[PDB]
């Protein structure tokens, strides 16, 4: 089938540049032009530019003041977007899309999955993760015990959390991420089902932060 | 206008019908360009829904339909399902800008989801965080509908006037809202009081949970 697959998320300092790729498959690469469209937070979709996959002709949006360049590798069936002199308004998801010419017009019939480019001066940092608990860990008083993990001090977004009892994934409750004054983020994840008693190490929260190439697991809630 | 205009939002009950208008100007609609529509479900890329004013790509159900006159275009959706909630954008071309333009997007809400009171759990600081000379109280607010909630904190019985950070509520994967409030204290402040309380207000009801440094000992 027709599908476009893009490269992963990126972080850049202001004034730097970024290259995103878009690999095409399932059709004759040079027979259809490809467009790039971005979507910044709190903004509508915005057309970036077009590239002819055959001869390489490009047409750019004037809003970018020549800061953008599009290219294609026909042998690789891949197009590329270079955005230089990055600023905070360039933080956005960047999509590629295939142009389809019908009887009396053109539309974008297939879209890549998107690549989030974050422009920031804050350094990338893995999260600290703390086991938090409501109910005293070893409750005498028959109150239910709720387990959660407090995830703080990371940048950029986002983190992915999964819970396990032994080897089985467990249902969780997710929450928004919030940005602190220092520009770093903070979030929590809660084990959905309350517990009564469990062996030390039975449950664990796994916090993945792909930007920092890190994964941290907490599998012990100590006595307080 | 060299831009397209859509309403910010439309709502409809399940099985009912909504219509999303899109208006342009002399350099796009007035120039003879067709209008296309795109659907963007939560955490997904845009998908082509209607092209050439009223044509459906293969697979798109008949209950999504489009129309365009000289001035206005409209996307109609009948037999609304919960899975239809998301953002819908119109698209055209503009000769004065010489580029593709999109509408602001219309967020579709499918009504009928019943009211739900929040489940609130309050967590005291962990020993590891206290050992690192930081004390954060964590108020987790889950499974509520609709989205608006108000959070207030109390040290003993006095209103806390600093150190509070609360998330804008947002829908999670279960189609219900969640939110969190964090009260940042020093270890000394945490141990100085008898208790702390997180108070959550939602649709004529308030629920308060309390933690104390003394408990669990
Ligand atoms: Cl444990």
């Amino acid at each position: 089938q027709v599908q476009l697959v893009q490269s992963g998320a990126e972080v850049r300092n202001p004034g730097a540049s970024v290259k995103v790729s878009c690999k095409a498959s399932g059709y004759t690469f040079t027979s259809y032009a490809i467009h790039w469209v971005r979507q910044a937070p709190g903004h509508r979709l915005e057309w970036v530019g077009r590239i002819n996959t055959d001869n390489g002709n490009t047409k750019y949006s004037q809003k970018f003041h020549g800061r953008v360049a599009l290219s294609r590798d026909t042998s690789a069936s891949t197009t590329y977007m270079d955005l230089s002199s990055l600023n905070s308004e360039d933080t956005a998801v960047y999509y590629c899309a295939r142009a389809f010419y019908y009887s009396s017009g053109v539309m974008f019939d297939s879209w890549g999955q998107g690549a989030l480019v974050t422009v920031s001066s804050a350094p990338t940092k893995a999260p600290d993760v703390f086991p938090i608990i409501s109910g005293c860990r070893h409750p005498k008083d028959n109150s239910p015990v709720v387990l959660a993990c407090l995830i703080t001090g990371y940048h950029p977004t986002s983190v992915t959390v999964t819970w396990y009892m032994g080897t089985q994934s467990q249902p969780q409750r997710t929450f928004p991420e919030i940005q602190r004054r220092d520009s770093y983020y903070m979030t929590s994840s809660q084990l959905s089902t309350p517990l009564q008693q469990w062996r030390q190490g039975e449950y664990k929260c796994v916090v993945q932060h792909t930007a920092s190439k890190s994964k941290k697991e907490i599998f012990r809630w100590p006595e307080s | 206008q060299s831009a397209l205009t859509q309403p910010p939002s439309v709502s409809g009950a399940p099985g009912q019908r909504v219509s999303i208008s899109c208006t342009g100007g002399s350099s796009n609609f007035g120039a003879g360009y067709d209008v296309h529509w795109y659907q963007q479900l939560p955490a997904t890329a845009p998908k082509l829904l209607i092209y050439g004013n009223n044509n459906r790509p293969s697979g798109v159900p008949d209950r999504f339909s489009g129309s365009k006159s000289g001035t206005s275009a409209s996307l109609a959706i009948t037999g609304l399902q919960a899975e239809d909630e998301g953002d819908y954008f119109c698209q055209s071309f503009d000769t004065s800008l010489s580029g593709w333009i999109f509408g602001g997007g219309t967020k579709l809400t499918v009504l009928g989801q019943p009211k739900a009171a929040p489940s609130v759990t309050l967590f005291p600081p962990s020993s590891e965080e206290l050992q690192a000379n930081k004390a954060t109280l964590v108020c987790l607010i889950s499974d509520f509908y609709p989205g608006a909630v108000t959070v207030a904190w109390k040290a003993d019985s006095s209103p806390v006037k600093a150190g509070v950070e609360t998330t804008t509520p947002s829908k999670q994967s279960n189609n219900k809202y969640a939110a969190s409030s964090y009260l940042s204290l020093t270890p000394e402040q945490w141990k100085s009081h008898r208790s702390y309380s997180c108070q959550v207000t939602h649709e004529g009801s308030t629920v308060e949970k309390t933690v104390a440094p003394t408990e669990c000992s």
